[PDB]
C-alpha cells in the first residue's frame, strides 16, 4: 500500500508544476520502475508517459537511456515516442532499431493499432470491460513520429509505402471483415502520417485528400463512415492542413488548448463538415419481400357425417416415408376409411386454431374428438404433418405445447419393429 | 450397463442398439439408461469412422432417434449427450437433418415439465450445430425458439434469455429464415422488457450491426424497426402487453420508461444509430424534438434525463431554486473517495488540477461535437427555450441548468462557423423584450438569463 | 463506438448473459465447450443423470380425466 | 390501408404508425398472398395479426379522456382569424358574425 500511494503521489508533483521535476522526479521514477508490483510499474509507466508531453521533460529523459523491452508494448510505444528529435534518433539509429521495428510495424502491428484504440474507445463508452467523463488519447504511433524531424521521410519513403496504402484506398473491396480491418488500419496510417508540415509535402503529391473526402460522403460502411470523420480530423491538426480542408468546405478549430478563452485574429485535430447533414446521405434499398373442405362445414355437421388418407400427404414430408427408400422400409399399410374424414375434420380444426381467435373452443373440440377415439391418433402420416405445420405456423405458446402432448403417449409399433428389422 | 471397450467395435455396437430398442419391450428404463451411458463412453474413446466403426451414420441415427419416445426423459438427455457427439461434419449433420429428427428436437424444446436437465442439452446441440453449419438450419427449430422466445416471459419460463441469446446468435449466419418466420421484431419487443443493463446494450447491438451490410440492409424495413424503440416517449398512452394484471400499472411505466431510456442511450453510441436515426426525411429524431415541446408533465421530465446522460453531464437535483441546484453539480463539489482512509489526495488531484496535454487530440470531444451539431441542426434550443418558458419550476430549472451547460461546451469544443451565431440567443432575447406578450413570459424570461450569465 | 466484426458482439453477448443472469440455468447453457476450429473423454464434461422416478399427469388431462367422468 | 400509405401528417398519426404500422402491413401482406392463392393457410396468419392488434388497442380506449389540439392535429390552432361565418348560424338578413 505504501508503494502504492507514495508512488501514485507524484501527480501532484507533476500537475502542479514544480520548480526542476525533471532534475529528481524522473531518476526516481526509472528507480521505481524496477519494483516488484506489475500494477505499480504500470501506473508509473502511465505517470511518466503524462510527464514526458513536455519538451524539456523529454530532453532530461534523454540524458539518460534505459531498456524499457523488458515491459509490455505500453512501454513500447513509450520508448517510440524517442523517435520526435534527431538528438536521439541518432543514438538509437546506431543498432539498426529503426528498419528492425518499422517492417514489423507494417506488417503486424498496423493492423493492432486500430484494435487496440477501438478497445480504448470501447472500455470508454460502451461499458465492455475486456476481461462521469473519461478521457481518450491517441497512442503514439511510429509512423507519425518519424516524420516529425524531416529526414524519416527518407528512412520511409526509401520502401514506398505510399503506394500501398494509396491504390488500397482508391479501390477498396468492402466486402467481408479483413478488408473492412486493414482499411482501417491504413486509414489511421494516413491520417498519423499527415501530422507535420513536412509530411503533408510527401502526402500532397498523391492527392488523395479527395479519396477521403470522397470516402466521407458517398461510401457505404458507417463504422468506415466514422473513421473517415476521425481521421479527417486527424488532418487537421496543422494550419497548412486547415488551410487544405477549408477549400472543400469543412471547417474546424483554430485555436490550441492552453487558454480556455482564445480570441481568433499545434492545435487539436478537429474536422466538421459545413452542413452536419450533408454525410448523412443513405442510399436506400428495396425490401427483400418483393418475391375444398371446410366450405363442407355448412351442413355437414360431425354427428351425421361420423356415420390418400390425407390432403397435404405425399410419398415425401412423412416421417416413414422418407426412409422407405434409404432403409428400404416396408411401404406403409392400409387400416380401417372411417377415420380419413376424422383426419380431415381434425386437421382442419387445428388450422382454425391457428387463429388462435378462440383458442378455447377449438381446443374443447379436438380433446372430443380425443377421448372419443382415443387409439386413431397413432397414424404417422398426420404425425409428420401436424409437425410440418409447427415449422410452418405462428402459434401461441399454450396452444403449441398443448399440441405438441397431445401426442404424447403414442406406440408406433411400425416404424420400430420394421427398423429393428431392418438394422441387422 | 455392460463395460467391454476391447472387442469388435461393430458387433460391440450392434448389440448395445439392438438390446437399446428392445423391440421397445422386455427391458427396464433405468437399464437402457445404462446402454446410453455405455454409447456415449464408446463414442468417446473410440475414433468414429464408418470403415472401422463397420456401420452406416443412418442406422445409428435412427437406432438413436427411438430413445426419443419412450417415457424416460432422462433417455432424452441420454440421446441429446450421444447426438451432440454424432455431429462432427457439414455432410454428418446436413444427412441427420434430412431425417426428420428436427421435428423431434423441437418436441424436446417445447414440454417445460420440470424437466430443466434435458433442454440444456437440447440448446447446447442447437449451438454445436449453428457453430459447424447454421447455413443449413432447420426452420421448425427455429419456430419453437421464436415461439418460446415471444411469449415465454408471462408464463414464467426461466430459459426465455438463453433462447435470445441463441437466436441473435444465429443472426448473425442466416438472417433469411429469422426474418422470414419473423423474428427481429421479436427481438426488438424484447429489448423493453429488460431492465438489465449489460443484457439490453448487448440484444440492441445486434441489430444495429445488422444495419451496415448491404446484403444485411436488405433485410430490413425502413421506418418500422429500430425507431420503434423510443414508443413509449412519443406516445402518451403505450401499452405494451395485452393480458398485464390490473394491480400494478404505473410501475409498469416506469419500468418501461427505465428500458427505453437505456435502450436510447444505447443506440446513440453506434455510427449505425447515428446515421440511421437522422436521415433527412422525417426521422425519429425529429420526432422526439417535436414531442418536448407539448405540456405534458412527466414527459418534459423524461427527455431530460436522456439527454444528460447521453451528453455525461452531473444531474441536479430535484430543487424549485436555481441557486441550490447549481451548487449541487459545481465540478469542485467533494467526493467520497477524497477522505483520508480512501484516495487522501491523488484521485482528488486527479480531477480538480487540469491535465498536462497542450496537442494531443481528445477524440471523446471530437465525438461530443459531432453529436452536439446533430443536434443543432434540428432546432434542440428552440425546444430548449420553449420548455425553460412554458413550464412548471422544478423542470425550468432543470432546462436551464442544461442550456447553460452546452453553451458552455460550444464556446470551448465548436469550430467557430458554427459556434459565431449560436450565441447570440434569437428567440428567448427577442421574447424577452416584447411588450405586448403576458408580463409572466417576460420577467421569468428575464430571470433566465440572469441564472445563464451567473451559471457563466 | 466500434462494434462491427462478429467476435467481439459474441464475447459481449456471452459475458453479459453469463454474469448478470439470476438464476445459472442460462449460464449452464451458456458453456463454450462447443469448439469452433481435447474433446477428451467429454471434454472433462463427464456426468450421466441422477434420480427417481414413474409417471404423473398432464396438463390436460385431469382435464380429459374429469370431464371423461363427469360426462360418462 | 389506402390512407395509411400516404404518410402520417401529425404527430398523434406518427406516433400510431410508430407504434402498429409493420404489424399492420404485414397483415396486409399476408391477406393479398391470400387473395394470390386461396388457401386458409394464408389468412389465419392476418387474422390473428389483425386480432392481436385489436387487443392491444382495446385496452386503452377507456383512458382517453383530452386532446391537445397542438399534439391532435396543428394546423387548427394557427387560424387566429378566417373568414367563416359560425358554422350553422347565418340567416339572409343579418350581418355574419365571423370566427
Amino acid at each position: 500500500a505504501c508503494r502504492l500511494y507514495a508512488t501514485k503521489h507524484l501527480r501532484v508533483l507533476l500537475r502542479a508544476n514544480v520548480e526542476f521535476f525533471n532534475n529528481w522526479g524522473i531518476e526516481l521514477l526509472v528507480t521505481q520502475l524496477h519494483d516488484k508490483n506489475k500494477t505499480i510499474s504500470s501506473e508509473a509507466l502511465d505517470i511518466l508517459d503524462e510527464a514526458c508531453e513536455d519538451k524539456a521533460n523529454l530532453h532530461a529523459l534523454i540524458q539518460m537511456k534505459p531498456a524499457l523491452s523488458h515491459l509490455g508494448d505500453k512501454g513500447l510505444l513509450l520508448l517510440l515516442r524517442f523517435l520526435s528529435i534527431p538528438k536521439g534518433f541518432s543514438y538509437l539509429n546506431e543498432r539498426g532499431y529503426v528498419a528492425k521495428q518499422l517492417e514489423k510495424w507494417h506488417r503486424e502491428y498496423n493492423s493492432k493499432y486500430v484494435d487496440l484504440i477501438e478497445e480504448q474507445l470501447n472500455e470508454a463508452l460502451t461499458t465492455y470491460r475486456k476481461p462521469q467523463r473519461p478521457h481518450v488519447y491517441l497512442p503514439i504511433h511510429l509512423y507519425g513520429q518519424l516524420v516529425h524531424h524531416k529526414t524519416g521521410c527518407h528512412l520511409l519513403e526509401v520502401q514506398n509505402i505510399i503506394t500501398e496504402l494509396c491504390r488500397n484506398v482508391r479501390t477498396p473491396d468492402l466486402d467481408k471483415w479483413e478488408e473492412i480491418k486493414k482499411l482501417k488500419a491504413s486509414l489511421w496510417a494516413l491520417g498519423n502520417i499527415g501530422s507535420s508540415n513536412w509530411g503533408l509535402n510527401l502526402l500532397q503529391e498523391e492527392n488523395v485528400i479527395p479519396d477521403i473526402l470522397k470516402l466521407a460522403k458517398q461510401c457505404e460502411v458507417l463504422s468506415i463512415r466514422g473513421t473517415c470523420v476521425y481521421v479527417l480530423g486527424l488532418i487537421a491538426k496543422t494550419k497548412q492542413g486547415c488551410d487544405i480542408l477549408k477549400c472543400h468546405n469543412w471547417d474546424a478549430v483554430r485555436h490550441s488548448r492552453k487558454h480556455l478563452w482564445p480570441v481568433v485574429p499545434d492545435y487539436i485535430g478537429l474536422a466538421l463538415p459545413v452542413d452536419i447533414n450533408d454525410i448523412f446521405q443513405v442510399k436506400d434499398i428495396p425490401y427483400f419481400q418483393t418475391k375444398s373442405f371446410h366450405l363442407l362445414r355448412q351442413q355437414m355437421s360431425l354427428t351425421e357425417i361420423m356415420n390418400t388418407g390425407l390432403q397435404e400427404h405425399t410419398d415425401d414430408n412423412c416421417l416413414y416415408c422418407v426412409c422407405i427408400e434409404i432403409l428400404g422400409f416396408q411401404p406403409s399399410n392400409q387400416l380401417s376409411m372411417c377415420r380419413i374424414l376424422l383426419r380431415k375434420e381434425v386437421l382442419r380444426l387445428v388450422i382454425n386454431l391457428s387463429s388462435s381467435v378462440s383458442t378455447k373452443c377449438h381446443e374443447t373440440g379436438l380433446l372430443t374428438i380425443k377421448e372419443k377415439y382415443p387409439q386413431t391418433f397413432d397414424d404417422i402420416c398426420l404425425y409428420s404433418e401436424v409437425s410440418h405445420l409447427l415449422s410452418h405456423c405462428t402459434f401461441r405458446l399454450p396452444c403449441r405445447r398443448f399440441i405438441q402432448e397431445l401426442f404424447q403417449d403414442v406406440q408406433f409399433l411400425q416404424m420400430h419393429e420394421e427398423a429393428e428389422a431392418v438394422l441387422a | 450397463n455392460v463395460p467391454l471397450d476391447l472387442t469388435r467395435e461393430p458387433s460391440d455396437n450392434l448389440r448395445e442398439i439392438l438390446q437399446n430398442v428392445a423391440r421397445l419391450q422386455g427391458v427396464s428404463n433405468m437399464r437402457k439408461l445404462g446402454h446410453l451411458n455405455n454409447f456415449t463412453k464408446l463414442l468417446c474413446d473410440i475414433g468414429h469412422s464408418e470403415e472401422k466403426l463397420g456401420f452406416h451414420y443412418e442406422d445409428i441415427i435412427i437406432c438413436l432417434r427411438l430413445a426419443l419416445l419412450n417415457e424416460a426423459k432422462e433417455v432424452r438427455a441420454a440421446g441429446l449427450r450421444a447426438l451432440r457427439y454424432l455431429i462432427q461434419d457439414s455432410s454428418i449433420l446436413q444427412k441427420v437433418l434430412k431425417l426428420k429428427v428436427d421435428y423431434l428436437i423441437a418436441r424436446c424444446i417445447d414440454i417445460q415439465q420440470s424437466n430443466e436437465v434435458e433442454r440444456t442439452q437440447a440448446l447446447r446441440l442447437v449451438r454445436k450445430m449453428i457453430t459447424v453449419n447454421a447455413s443449413l438450419f432447420p426452420s421448425s427449430v427455429t419456430n419453437s425458439l421464436i415461439a418460446v422466445g415471444n411469449d415465454g416471459l408471462q408464463e414464467r419460463d426461466r430459459m426465455v434469455r438463453a433462447c435470445i441469446a441463441i437466436i441473435c446468435e444465429l443472426a448473425l449466419q442466416n438472417p433469411e429464415v429469422v426474418a422470414l418466420r419473423g423474428g427481429l421484431n421479436t427481438i426488438l419487443k424484447n429489448v423493453i422488457d429488460c431492465q438489465l443493463s449489460r443484457i439490453n446494450e448487448a440484444l440492441i447491438t445486434t441489430i444495429l450491426h445488422l444495419l451496415n451490410h448491404p446484403k444485411t440492409r436488405q433485410y430490413v424495413r425502413a421506418d418500422v424497426e429500430l425507431e420503434r424503440i423510443l414508443a413509449p416517449y412519443t406516445d402518451f398512452h403505450y401499452r405494451h402487453s395485452p393480458d398485464t394484471a390490473e394491480g400494478q400499472l404505473k410501475e409498469d411505466r416506469e419500468a418501461r420508461f427505465l428500458a427505453s431510456k437505456m435502450g436510447i442511450i444505447a443506440t446513440f453510441r453506434s455510427w449505425a444509430g447515428i446515421i440511421n436515426l437522422c436521415k433527412p426525411g422525417n426521422s425519429g429524431i425529429q420526432s422526439l424534438i417535436g414531442v418536448l415541446c407539448i405540456p405534458n408533465m412527466e414527459i418534459r421530465r423524461g427527455l431530460l434525463e436522456v439527454l444528460y446522460d447521453i451528453f455525461r453531464l452531473p444531474l441536479p437535483v430535484v430543487t424549485e431554486e436555481f441557486i441550490e441546484a447549481l451548487l449541487s453539480v459545481d465540478p469542485g463539489r467533494f467526493q467520497d473517495s477524497w477522505r483520508l482512509s480512501d484516495g487522501f489526495v491523488a484521485a482528488e488531484a486527479k480531477t480538480i488540477l487540469p491535465h498536462r496535454a497542450r496537442s494531443r487530440p481528445d477524440l471523446m470531444d471530437n465525438y461530443l461535437a459531432l453529436i452536439l451539431s446533430a443536434f443543432i441542426r434540428n432546432g434542440l434550443l428552440e425546444g430548449l427555450v420553449e420548455v425553460i418558458t412554458n413550464s412548471d419550476d422544478h423542470i425550468s430549472v432543470r432546462a436551464t441548468i442544461l442550456l447553460g451547460e452546452l453553451l458552455h461546451m460550444a464556446n470551448t469544443i465548436l469550430p467557430h462557423s458554427h459556434s459565431h451565431h449560436l450565441h447570440c440567443l434569437p428567440t428567448l432575447m427577442n421574447m424577452a423584450a416584447s411588450f405586448d406578450i403576458p408580463k409572466e413570459k417576460r420577467l421569468r424570461a428575464s430571470a433566465a438569463l440572469n441564472c445563464l450569465k451567473r451559471f457563466h | 463506438a466500434f462494434l462491427d466484426n462478429p467476435t467481439i458482439i459474441l464475447a459481449h453477448i456471452r459475458q453479459s448473459h453469463v454474469t448478470s443472469d439470476d438464476t445459472g440455468m442460462c449460464e449452464m447453457v451458456l458453456i463454450d465447450h462447443d469448439v469452433d476450429l481435447y474433446v477428451y473423454a467429454q471434454s472433462v464434461d463427464i456426468t450421466s443423470s441422477w434420480d427417481f422416478g414413474i409417471r404423473r399427469r398432464s396438463n390436460t388431462a385431469q382435464r380429459l380425466e374429469r370431464l371423461r367422468k363427469e360426462r360418462q | 390501408h389506402a390512407m395509411m400509405e400516404r404518410g402520417p401528417q401529425t404527430l398523434k398519426e406518427t406516433s400510431f404508425n410508430q407504434a402498429y404500422g409493420r404489424d399492420l402491413m404485414e397483415a396486409q401482406e399476408w391477406c393479398r398472398k391470400y387473395m394470390k392463392s386461396g388457401n386458409v393457410k394464408d389468412l389465419t396468419q392476418a387474422w390473428d395479426l389483425y386480432y392481436h392488434v385489436f387487443r392491444r388497442i382495446s385496452k386503452q380506449l377507456p383512458q382517453l379522456t383530452s386532446l391537445e389540439l397542438q399534439y391532435v392535429s396543428p394546423k387548427l390552432l394557427m387560424c387566429r382569424d378566417l373568414e367563416l361565418a359560425v358554422p350553422g348560424t347565418y340567416d339572409p338578413n343579418q350581418p355574419i358574425i365571423r370566427i
